[PDB]
């Protein structure tokens, strides 16, 4: 299968047999698409709220967690939000691939692109 | 009386039995496990001592 980020490696599209990095690519694709980006599906994508005071900053985290859980059924998602110094809201998505039982390392990460 | 026959190239009567060898995959000891299950229902586990 073709993982989300289109990279031409060795003259062809990067095809991966493993389902674990394919699931990771699915997570990256879901998080990289803002709701409304796609013309076919105007509802798929994470909701983005950028310029607003940091009072209700957990509800969007919960919405992102729910969207990740509904869209990707092969992984379990826990999303946490931290408040940084200037204006940064740090989201951390803890995901585990249900097919595997241990942490699965990918060799394409070590390769220098 | 005996009829004489000379070499031909392609007859309909030979094409009635041109079929002789069939490479099928029907129930047999070598075709029991036709269906394999993908990773959607498999767990990848490591082999530990005492396993």
């Amino acid at each position: 299968m073709y993982v989300y980020p289109p990279r031409i490696i060795n003259g062809t599209l990067y095809k991966s047999t493993d389902l674990a990095e394919y699931t990771r690519g699915k997570i990256l694709q879901t998080l990289s698409i803002v709701r409304g980006e796609l013309v076919a599906d105007p509802f798929f994508g994470v909701p983005l709220r950028l310029f607003s005071n940091i009072n209700d900053y957990q509800s969007d985290v919960s919405k992102i967690q729910i969207i990740l859980e509904e869209e990707i059924t092969e992984a379990q998602f826990i999303v946490t939000g931290d408040l940084k110094n200037n204006g940064i809201v740090s989201l951390t998505v803890y995901w585990a691939y249900l097919g595997t039982e241990n942490i699965e390392n990918f060799e394409i990460d070590t390769s220098n692109i | 009386t005996t009829q004489e026959f000379l070499s031909k190239n392609k007859t309909i009567e030979s094409e009635l039995l041109d079929l002789l060898i069939k490479p099928n995959t029907d129930d047999s000891i070598l075709t029991r496990n036709k269906q394999a299950i993908a990773d959607r229902d498999l767990f990848d586990i490591e082999w530990e001592p005492g396993q």
